[PDB]
């Protein structure tokens, strides 16, 4: 990152500090890696912040300083395509299936966000163009 | 190979025979990381691996990627508590599991909804085999047999009375009542109580459902095989000898029957002898009146069964005889003596004559004849013979006349047998009739191993693979153990002949035979008068001391001459009328028995159902690992799976191989031609798949391997997916805090 | 297929099947030739006529037996014996059926190859095998263990098996039979002015002995009372209708099987044969053979000679061990009943000497296997 | 027999 970066950045980060000490929470440190641009694993979330326990996770507080290595360490399209092609063969999704899969496999979402990505993308046979939905959700 | 952390594995326990275990670290090249609540567990010069958890509950047990007996058990289990499924198919081999309360399931509308149409198909149940052979009946224009095999109390008679219900619904034309209400005389007659159950069936019972040429049904004949009669004379403790004795000596109130002075069960020798005169769960008083009408409605006058009750009133008295010895030599009947007196009086013959011929044996040659004193025993085995000789003619002539009250004479194009015969047994006890039952289910079991191999061998010329991967276990060195010209029961019929016999002799005239000239014959190291016998199920230890005296029939030819001498009533010369067979011992008519029961059967292609008990304290809808493992090795579904297991046992259509698979496999291909690269790029090489024509064959635990690598990429997919979406919507909640 | 059993005492033929309860053939071992002038022409003629076909005819026939104490005199005679059994009296092919084939324990082995040869070669009958008659009366008096005396036409014999041994050295032959009963019987007749010179007169004779004869239970008692006066005597009718009539001399017959110093014999009697037999015995034994006592034969079928046997060797054993005499009465047929039993016993099926292994072996085979 | 008797 270079200065014009790490001010941005640093504003950033500023800005989800909703308690004044220049910091934010372990657990904001995955929302503000994805407002920054990062897709980072909890896996990955949870080793650049050092595997943190659910009550440091949850109330401990870092400032930018300590959490910029960890973006760094984060940050270093057809296979994104055929991942959704999986519950496709003509070019569609169920709604419902989608919505399945995310709040019950993997590392399971609640159904508002679900229901708050899937808004808007799927037709009246309840089916989803996965190519745009991708597009849509990757700009 | 694998073992790894998160898989899952089964380990053996004392309690319950496998249990669900997981792997907590991965395993490298003696000990283990388990979890169960943990234990570190080890290695002997592995342990049985788990199926994916979404093919447990799948409908067929040959389906399952990996087979063995952990797996087939917990399939059998989930299966029947949770989702109260108790059918279930193993190939060919239908596996039923008695609810043990009643289902809507055998009712009209599911008779219909399985009639017509592939039992592969619909889920597996009695009524599927039973279209299948009606089906094949018509397709080949040869008969059809179903044999159903278990344990006493599994559910054989249940089975065959829904089969029965279902060709009477399926053809629609009565004999489907008849054949009914013929069970409580068979039942009363041929039932007897053991120490593991009341009301096992003695005999094996097989109804024969004939056909018009348009597969209507005409009519139904019933034959018998297999009888067992020792127990008639012969009873170990806590036994009864057949129902009907009890049945009648708890008439003898009545006044009907109070002419034949009937004791109490105590009173009568043969009753007396098994120790348990009364019976937990039946009024046994009661239940003859279900008996006597069953006689009635099917045809036995009023005039026979009388005649019926005063043979086995006579059967008991004669058995109540005493005889005083005089010598070694000689021995005689006292000189008043009451329970012949009144034997002879319900028969009608003279007292006099009997009392002579019991006791003396007529032998003569055309200059001279000679008349022997014999020892009091050899009386006393003549006396039980000729019981047994009564017991079994009666048998027979009730057996007949209800033939004749269930033919119609009507011509007939093909008939449907279904057959019911006591499964292979084993107990903690073993003795010459348990012996019988457990040769005779290795015959059926020469028969179904045969049977069995022939359809793969079929089925791979059917769809083209070399024989060479089939190869089969046979049992014909055990049969040749059993029933060859020096096997068990040719050395024991012996010593019958022999100038003195005994289990201590006949014991060592076998081990000197057969002991190091067999592997399947071995001695239980710590008894010469046991011996054991590898059958397919298991080994099993027979006692030597009940079988020679249990072995021996001779009826002495004057004692029936002198009874079909009767004019008093009609019915007892008309049981003899219809020699070389009066010296057959039992072992013999047995075999020749089994070599008729197996003369009807091979003309037949049969089909299979077997029964297991789920537990032993009769308690409603459900399962005791303990047993259940025992009886379906007893079933030899265990042989099944493992000889499957290392064959191809999974088979693929290849369009639902594509479904399945096609959520790994890339678009560039495109439907064996895809399989023909996309196989080898998964899988080392052919020796783990055939391509069969419409379908594939794998070994079995390649289809879990698949199954595995599927569903990690499926969740790396996922994964991937989820962290997508939640970077832009953190963008939302980022613009979100802005505003 | 089921064996065929078949004994050649000296008097009678016994033949049937194995599991047979008893023979389906008896007949006497006698061969008779018409010795006179035949006259009419056209009437039926034979060289020969064998058992009830001699019995039937015999006054116009010279009647001889083949065999003489156990030994097959003759063999032509033999073989035409074994024919009629085979063939006109059990209607049997002999190469469907094994045989077994019964012998007295000590008589020469040329006997049992002569008798081999002719089963093989002539009949080619399956399988044979042959047995000492002592042997057989265990199996068919239902015991394991006891000295067996058996009598017959031609031969009597002692056996003594313990617990399925037989015992060679105990063994003893003596030759006072049936017919040196019937011999002496004739010459003491003479003694009443009777005369009975050719064999099928002969034959009357021992159709007198048969029916009347008896043992004395003591001799000399009945020897002084019967001479001082008779009740005992009785009468007996030939085939004429002349009336005969024979007094103490009907016992005085069996008592040679007792003493053979009438017949001028060397040899003890029966008993006292029978005592030196369980002397010969190991003292161990001696216990159980004084108990099984087994009579065999027909010689022994004469009333009383259980109980003076019972009596005469208690005599002989020291009181603190007892006798008891086993005579069943089938005990004439028992030698065949013992030879039912043991051709069908299943493990006797390796016992037999097979058509491959005697046209390999030579009939020395009989004595190398059979025993 | 062959000597010690007739037969
Ligand atoms: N399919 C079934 N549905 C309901 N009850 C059953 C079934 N099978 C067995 N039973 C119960 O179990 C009992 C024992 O089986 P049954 O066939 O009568 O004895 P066996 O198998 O020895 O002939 C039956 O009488 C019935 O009470
Ligand atoms: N009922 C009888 N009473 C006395 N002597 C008999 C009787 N039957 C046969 N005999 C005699 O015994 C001999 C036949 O006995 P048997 O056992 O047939 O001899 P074998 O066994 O050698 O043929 C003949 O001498 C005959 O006279
Ligand atoms: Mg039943
Ligand atoms: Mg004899």
């Amino acid at each position: 990152f270079n200065k014009d970066q790490l001010e941005e950045f640093k504003e950033a980060f500023e800005l989800f500090d909703r308690v004044g000490d220049g910091k934010i929470l372990y657990s904001q440190c995955g929302d503000v890696m994805r407002a920054l641009g990062q897709n980072p694993t909890n896996a990955e979330v949870l080793k650049v912040l050092g595997n943190p326990k659910s009550d440091e996770l949850k109330s401990r507080r870092v400032d930018f300083e300590t959490f910029l290595p960890m973006l760094q360490a984060v940050a270093k399209y057809e296979d994104y395509l055929e991942g959704f092609r999986v519950f496709d063969g003509n070019g569609k999704v169920m709604g419902a299936e989608l919505r399945h899969v995310l709040t019950t496999l993997g590392e399971k979402m609640t159904e508002e966000e679900v229901e708050t990505v899937l808004a808007g993308h799927e037709d009246s046979n309840g089916c989803i163009n996965y190519e745009a939905f991708l597009k849509h959700i990757l700009s | 190979e694998l073992y790894t952390k998160y898989a899952r594995v089964w380990i053996p326990d004392p309690e319950e025979v496998w249990k669900s275990a997981e792997l907590l670290k991965d395993y490298k090249p003696k000990v283990l990381q388990l979890r169960l609540k943990d234990l570190e567990y080890c290695l002997d010069p592995l342990p049985p691996l788990r199926n994916p958890d979404i093919l447990v509950g799948e409908n067929d047990l040959t389906a399952l990627s990996y087979l063995h007996e952990p797996a087939v058990l917990h399939n059998l289990k989930v299966r029947f508590i949770d989702s109260k499924l108790i059918y279930t198919y193993c190939g060919i081999v239908l596996v039923a599991i008695n609810p043990y309360e009643q289902l809507p399931i055998y009712g009209e509308d599911i008779i219909n909804a399985y009639s017509g149409q592939n039992m592969g198909d619909m889920d597996p149940h009695i009524f599927a085999v039973a279209e299948e052979a009606y089906k094949q009946m018509a397709r080949d224009e040869r008969n059809q047999s179903i044999i159903v095999s278990g344990e006493s109390g599994a559910g054989k008679t249940v089975s065959a009375k829904y089969a029965m219900r279902y060709f009477a619904t399926v053809s629609g034309s009565n004999v489907e009542e008849k054949v009914l209400a013929s069970n409580p005389i068979m039942e009363s007659i041929g039932n007897a109580k053991t120490t593991r159950n009341d009301n096992s069936s003695r005999f094996g019972k097989y109804i024969e459902i004939g056909f018009d040429k348009r597969y209507r049904i005409i009519g139904a004949n019933m034959r018998t095989y297999l009888l067992e009669k020792s127990r008639v004379v012969f009873q170990a403790e806590e036994e009864r000898n057949y129902h009907i004795f009890y049945q009648l000596c708890a008439s003898a109130a009545l006044p009907e029957f109070k002419t034949l002075r009937l004791g109490n069960a105590n009173y009568f020798h043969y009753t007396k002898q098994g120790g348990s005169p009364v019976i937990d769960g039946i009024d046994d008083a009661k239940e003859m009146v279900n008996t006597r009408q069953a006689c009635t409605l099917l045809g036995i006058s009023d005039s026979y069964q009388m005649g019926i009750f005063r043979i086995l009133a006579g059967i008991l008295h004669l058995g109540n005889v005493e005889f005083a010895s005089r010598d070694s030599d000689s021995c005689a009947i006292p000189p008043k003596h009451d329970p012949l007196t009144i034997f002879c009086d319900l028969m009608g013959v003279d007292y006099e004559e009997m009392a002579h011929w019991l006791c003396h044996r007529k032998l003569a040659t055309a200059t001279e004849t000679y008349i022997k004193p014999i020892s009091k025993l050899h009386a006393i085995n003549a006396r039980d013979a000729l019981a047994k000789h009564i017991y079994a003619n009666l048998f027979n002539w009730i057996v007949d006349h209800v033939n004749k009250a269930l033919h119609s004479t009507v011509k007939q194009h093909s008939f449907i047998g279904v057959l019911d015969i006591y499964g292979f047994e084993t107990f903690e006890i073993n003795s010459f009739e348990q012996f019988c039952i457990n040769y005779a289910n290795e015959k059926l079991q020469q028969q179904f191993n045969m049977h069995v191999f022939k359809l793969e061998q079929e089925e791979y010329m059917k769809e083209q693979i070399p024989w060479t991967l089939i190869d089969f276990y046979d049992n014909q060195p055990c049969i040749n153990l059993i029933e060859a010209k020096m096997g068990v029961l040719d050395l024991l019929d012996e010593e019958c002949k022999m100038p003195k016999g005994s289990d201590d002799t006949w014991a060592q005239k076998l081990y000197n035979t057969h002991l190091n000239k067999c592997a399947l014959f071995e001695k239980p190291r710590l008894s010469n008068k046991a011996f054991i016998i590898k059958h397919f199920a298991d080994k099993v230890e027979y006692q030597c001391e009940g079988f020679l005296e249990k072995n021996k029939d001779t009826v002495y030819e004057e004692q029936i001459k002198v009874l079909k001498s009767s004019k008093k009533f009609k019915l007892l010369p008309e049981l003899f009328q219809d020699s070389k067979e009066h010296k057959k011992t039992v072992g013999h008519q047995f075999r020749n028995s089994l070599h008729l029961l197996m003369e009807t059967l091979n003309a037949t292609t049969p089909h299979y159902v077997r029964c297991i008990k789920p537990n032993d304290f009769k308690f409603p809808f459900t399962f005791d690992e303990k047993r259940a493992v025992q009886q379906l090795r007893a079933c030899g579904v265990l042989e099944t799976i493992r000889i499957s297991a290392a064959g191809f046992p999974s088979r693929w259509t290849y369009q639902e191989f594509f479904s399945r698979y096609r959520v790994l496999m890339k678009q560039k291909d495109v439907r064996k031609q895809t399989c023909k690269n996309v196989l080898e790029k998964l899988i080392l090489d052919k020796d783990k798949y055939q391509f069969g024509k419409t379908k594939i064959f794998f070994r079995a635990g390649q289809v879990a391997y698949l199954e595995k690598i599927r569903a990690d990429k499926l969740r790396a997919a996922c994964i991937r997916i989820q962290k997508t979406i939640r970077g832009w919507l953190m963008r939302k909640k980022y613009m979100r805090m802005r505003r | 297929t089921t064996a065929l059993v078949c004994d050649n005492g000296s008097g009678l033929v016994k033949a049937g099947f194995a599991g047979d309860d008893a023979p389906r053939a008896v007949f006497p071992s006698i061969v008779g030739r018409p010795r006179h002038q035949g006259v009419m022409v056209g009437m039926g003629q034979k060289d020969s006529y064998v058992g009830d076909e001699a019995q039937s005819k015999r006054g116009i026939l010279t009647l001889k037996y083949p065999i003489e104490h156990g030994i097959i005199t003759n063999w032509d005679d033999m073989e035409k014996i074994w024919h009629h059994t085979f063939y006109n009296e059990l209607r049997v092919a002999p190469e469907e059926h094994p045989t077994l084939l019964t012998e007295a324990p000590l008589n020469p082995k040329a006997n049992r190859e002569k008798m081999t040869q002719i089963m093989f070669e002539t009949f080619n009958v399956p399988a044979m095998y042959v047995a000492i008659q002592a042997v057989l009366s265990l199996y068919a008096s239902g015991r394991t263990t006891g000295i067996v005396l058996d009598s017959g036409d031609g031969v009597t014999h002692n056996v003594p098996i313990y617990e399925g041994y037989a015992l060679p050295h105990a063994i003893m032959r003596l030759d006072l039979a049936g017919r040196d009963l019937t011999d002496y019987l004739m010459k003491i007749l003479t003694e009443r002015g009777y005369s009975f010179v050719t064999t099928a007169e002969r034959e009357i004779v021992r159709d007198i002995k048969e029916k009347l004869c008896y043992v004395a239970l003591d001799f000399e008692n009945e020897m002084a009372t019967a001479a001082s006066s008779s009740s005992l005597e009785k009468s007996y009718e030939l085939p004429d209708g002349q009336v005969i009539t024979i007094g103490n001399e009907r016992f005085r017959c069996p008592e040679t099987l007792f003493q053979p110093s009438f017949i001028g014999m060397e040899s003890a009697g029966i008993h006292e044969t029978t005592y030196n037999s369980i002397m010969k015995c190991d003292i161990d034994i001696r216990k159980d053979l004084y108990a099984n006592n087994v009579m065999s034969g027909g010689t022994t079928m004469y009333p009383g000679i259980a109980d003076r046997m019972q009596k005469e060797i208690t005599a002989l054993a020291p009181s603190t061990m007892k006798i008891k005499i086993i005579a069943p009465p089938e005990r004439k047929y028992s030698v065949w009943i013992g030879g039912s039993i043991l051709a069908s016993l299943s493990t006797f099926q390796q016992m037999w000497i097979t058509k491959q292994e005697y046209d390999e072996a030579g009939p020395s085979i009989v004595h190398r296997k059979c025993f | 027999w062959x000597a010690x008797c007739p037969a």
